[PDB]
């Protein structure tokens, strides 16, 4: 429920001040994962698969910047709103909603 | 030994095929109402019997509810039928019928 | 009353599952629907035709015979 | 299917609740006799024929 | 977390329409508890619309309704709607007790048994209901049933006259009879909750007579939608009749103002009393009679006690499934025997298939049920 | 008898034009939601 | 046009709840002048002579 | 008691809800309109002044 309705508020009303958060979050990320030899040896690789170059810091900070409330709003509502979900469940399940409930979990009404 | 005997057998196979609980995999012993006796014995059948009973009629209350039946092929043999159940059963209102002629002293 | 999650123990069943947004709501509901609904009344005929049938051999019998019966031939 | 209450204890726990269950029919119908004014009954008891 | 689980009230809903596990695997079969629910509320709209301008007293109580049909904008279809689903009440009724036997749901004492209190209850509802525009069914309708109380032993006598408003029927039982009929079907409604709090409690029996647990689906979407489906071809079904045949399932006696003294010779009452009226008449006893009409319904109250079969439903078992039908013809039999005048045939088969209701239930399913036992090895 | 005749017979046509509209959309509206449990595959995998 | 137009109505129409109900409200109204129209119509055209709408004419001012 | 609700998320989030809110009452009285056959309105409208 709880996990459903995030996504929805963020697709809907995101608001100003946690995206700067998310952000920063992620700055904080990716400055972090890219200590020593080994995460940054792994990153020009796989970048260079990927991408065809390596992505400078600073082009991801820019990236980044560009991002507010709105470029959430848009880009959750694009992948998330009202989209079939793939699901996948382990143990002990019995209360796991049934798929027509989760589905309907991937839009508000009030919306 | 007797031809008689295979007859009665022939008229048990026949009310076997046509109250069609085979035909929806099930066994005898999974189509039982659970009482009280009966829960007891439930409780008390090993992992693997329990877990084989619970797929059968999760595969059977599937069936019956798409309004469908098996494969021929894949439906209980009245020889195959297996009755998992009947000795725990058996022990269970054995167990209950002291009980009750204890209650009576 | 009784809720999910404390229901019945459970071990060792995959359910697969599909989205109805990616699924035909009528599929083959003539090609396959047809056959069944034969099979299941075939299956079922012998028990609840009949009496219906019997109490059919009542009705018209019943009607034929009380009708005649309001009548005279001799005398 | 009531076989089970039949032995030795059950008919001396009915013989422990029969002079209780006496009673309550005639608390049961002095009741209904009272309730209905039963005129048939009540004509024997003196005092009450209030007529 | 979900106001819909915690808030006291969304709570009752939620825990009964909502997140209320129902087996995979109910059909059709069981739709007609929710139409019994949707007859009850749409006779209830209808019954006070039609309240709003129907009078309770003998001298205006047929002009009353004529007004209303005629004269009330759209009283007609609210009418005839009202009178109809009243029917469309009792094709409910009687396919519910169907599933219910059938597949032993009866098992669940409480439930049924309350279940059989809310038959009785409706039955004297629907009774109480067509007396009420005064016509020849009507005033014979008030007569013949009061009077059945006639045949107690010391007391009927003065319980005939008490409930009658005095020494025959008159002004002083349709005023009475209308206040009941208003009251009853809230009381009705008080016990289908109760009804409803015995069943939840276990959740629904299914096709199989196995237990669900192990397949069970809430109830949203799945049956709220089949329900939906259910609940239009139920209006479909109400709508054919008001719309195109609103006269079939009724009496045209209705029709003639009541008059204490002809009773006409075609005499009958409503089609869902006519299984029952056919098992009274074929006793030349007063007290005999009466006396079977009653077993004919408290009946119901036996079924449990006579639960004999190794197995819950009736689904995998040939020789039941067909001293069942053998029921369900036999009560058609009872209903078109009901529907004909007390003459030559009609007389004997009617205390036939009297004999065979009583047989079938008491004695022949039973050992039928035995029997199966007895070929499975069990 | 029955002046609403003309009247009743004329939202019949309606309500069976309706129901011919309604019947196979709420059916089709069931037929979906139930069409994840209808075609749902169970596989039953027990250790040995 | 014939093909891409199940998602040109979803996405302009069925997406949002408001726009959504909007379009069954919007859609309502136009539907209920369409069919008590030609519905009416269509009775009209079974009977073509036995109502007092066609009668009209006879009986004057 | 409603000084709480007064800050720059607050107006971030109800100007998020506005489009919504807006359509909301779109749907609701065009539906009154509709429902009551509000005649004052209604005669605006081409096709649907059926008169
Ligand atoms: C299905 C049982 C049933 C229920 C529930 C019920 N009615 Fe009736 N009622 C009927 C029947 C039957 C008639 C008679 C129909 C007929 O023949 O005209 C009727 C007739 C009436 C009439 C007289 C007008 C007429 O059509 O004959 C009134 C008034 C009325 N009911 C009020 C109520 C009210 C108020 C309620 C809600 C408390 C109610 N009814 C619910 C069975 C019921
Ligand atoms: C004589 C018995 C009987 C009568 C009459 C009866 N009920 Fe029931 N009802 C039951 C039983 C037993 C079930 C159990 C359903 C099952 O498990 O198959 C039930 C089921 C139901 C259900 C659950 C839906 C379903 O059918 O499974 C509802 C709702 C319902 N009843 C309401 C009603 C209403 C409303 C009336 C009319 C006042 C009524 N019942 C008449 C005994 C009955
Ligand atoms: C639950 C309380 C009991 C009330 C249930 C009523 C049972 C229905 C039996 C039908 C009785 C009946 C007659 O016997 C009869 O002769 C006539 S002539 C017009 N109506 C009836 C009539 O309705
Ligand atoms: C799984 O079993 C159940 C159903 O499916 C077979 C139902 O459809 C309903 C629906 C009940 C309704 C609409 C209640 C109407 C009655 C009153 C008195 C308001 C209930 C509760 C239920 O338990």
């Amino acid at each position: 429920f709880v996990l459903q309705g995030q996504w929805m508020r963020l697709c809907t009303s995101a608001t100003e001040s946690e995206v700067l958060r998310g952000k920063n979050l992620l700055r904080n990320a990716l400055v972090s994962h890219l200590d020593g030899t080994t995460p940054v040896c792994e990153d020009i690789g796989r970048s260079l698969l990927t991408y065809g170059r390596r992505i400078p810091l600073a082009e991801w900070e820019s990236r980044i910047a560009e991002v507010d409330a709105r470029v959430v709003r848009e880009v959750c509502s694009k992948y998330f709103y009202d989209q079939c979900p793939a699901v996948a469940g382990f143990g002990p399940i019995e209360q796991l909603p049934d798929y027509n409930r989760i589905r309907s979990g991937m839009f508000w009404l009030r919306f | 030994v007797s031809a008689s005997s295979r007859w009665l057998e022939g008229i048990r196979k026949w009310y076997y095929n046509a109250a069609g609980f085979n035909k929806l995999g099930l066994m005898r012993d999974d189509t039982i109402h659970e009482n009280d006796d009966v829960k007891e014995a439930i409780r008390r059948l090993p992992e693997n019997l329990y877990d084989d009973r619970v797929f059968r009629i999760k595969r059977a209350l599937d069936l019956s509810m798409r309004q469908q039946i098996l494969p021929k092929e894949q439906w209980t043999k009245y020889e195959e039928d297996k009755s998992y159940l009947e000795p725990y059963l058996k022990e269970v209102i054995r167990e209950r019928k002291e009980r009750e002629e204890w209650a009576k002293k | 009353g009784r809720q999910f999650g404390h229901l019945t123990r459970v071990r060792h069943v995959i359910t697969y599952s599909l989205s109805p947004f990616e699924q035909r709501a009528f599929p083959h509901y003539f090609s396959k629907g047809i056959p069944n609904v034969l099979r299941r009344t075939r299956a079922c005929i012998l028990r609840v035709a009949p009496p219906f049938v019997a109490f059919y051999l009542v009705y018209t019998w019943g009607t034929q015979e009380f009708e005649k019966s309001k009548r005279k031939n001799p005398a | 299917m009531l076989t089970r209450f039949l032995g030795p204890r059950y008919r001396q726990l009915a013989r422990n609740w029969v002079p209780t269950a006496s009673l309550w029919g005639a608390v049961g119908a002095v009741g209904l006799v009272w309730a209905t004014d039963w005129r048939l009954i009540l004509d024997w008891v003196p005092y009450i024929n209030g007529k | 977390t979900n106001i819909r689980k915690s808030h006291p009230l969304m709570k009752i809903v939620n825990n009964a329409f909502i997140d209320l596990p129902a087996p995979s695997n109910i059909s059709s079969w069981w739709n007609f508890g929710s139409l019994l629910g949707i007859c009850l509320i749409l006779q209830i709209l209808t019954g006070l619309f039609l309240a709003m301008h129907y009078t309770s007293d003998t001298t205006t109580a047929f002009s009353s309704v004529t007004h209303i049909c005629r004269d009330v904008n759209y009283g007609w279809i609210i009418r005839y709607m009202h009178a109809n689903g009243a029917s469309m009440f009792f094709i409910c009724l009687y396919m519910h007790v169907g599933r219910g036997l059938y597949y032993g749901s009866y098992t669940f004492l409480e439930t049924w048994n309350i279940g059989v209190i809310l038959l009785l209850t409706v039955m004297a509802t629907a009774f109480m209901g067509y007396v009420l525009p005064w016509g020849q069914m009507s005033f014979w309708g008030a007569t013949v049933i009061t009077n059945l109380l006639s045949a107690i032993p010391y007391i009927g006598t003065n319980l005939v006259e008490w409930i009658w408003g005095g020494f025959s029927v008159d002004k002083a039982t349709l005023t009475r009879f209308f206040a009941f009929h208003f009251i009853l079907p809230f009381i009705i409604m008080a016990i289908a909750m109760v009804h409803l709090l015995f069943l939840h409690e276990t959740g629904s029996n299914n096709p199989t007579g196995i237990s669900s647990d192990v397949d069970k689906i809430p109830f949203h979407p799945y049956y709220t939608i089949k329900d939906i489906l259910g609940a239009l071809l139920l209006i479909l079904a109400l709508m054919l009749l008001v719309l195109f045949a609103p006269d079939l399932l009724g009496d045209p006696d209705n029709y003639t103002p009541a008059n204490p003294l002809n009773t006409p010779p075609h005499i009958k009452p409503e089609w869902y009393f006519l299984f029952a009226y056919a098992i009274l008449r074929s006793i030349p006893n007063k007290l005999g009679g009466v006396l079977a009409l009653a077993f004919s319904i408290l009946i119901l109250a036996l079924i449990p006690l006579l639960h004999t079969s190794k197995q819950r439903s009736m689904m995998f078992r040939p020789l039941s499934q067909c001293l069942f039908w053998a029921l369900v013809a036999d009560l058609l039999t009872l209903t078109w025997i009901g529907g004909q005048p007390v003459e030559h045939p009609y007389i004997t088969i009617g205390q036939l298939a009297s004999v065979l209701y009583f047989l079938l239930i008491l004695v022949l399913m039973p050992t039928a049920g035995t029997i199966e036992n007895k070929l499975l090895k069990w | 008898a029955e002046p609403e005749h003309d009247h009743r017979k004329r939202m019949g046509l309606k309500m069976l034009l309706m129901m011919g509209l309604l019947l196979p959309l709420v059916y089709a509206m069931k037929r979906h939601k139930w069409s994840v449990l209808k075609s749902r595959k169970l596989a039953y995998r027990p250790p040995k | 046009v014939a093909p891409t137009l199940t998602a040109r109505l979803y996405s302009l129409l069925f997406r949002r709840t408001s726009t959504f109900a909007l379009t069954i409200v919007v859609g309502a109204l136009f539907f209920e002048r369409a069919f008590d129209q030609g519905a009416d119509a269509i009775y009209e055209h079974i009977n073509e002579g036995k109502l007092w709408k066609h009668i009209k004419h006879k009986y004057e001012n």
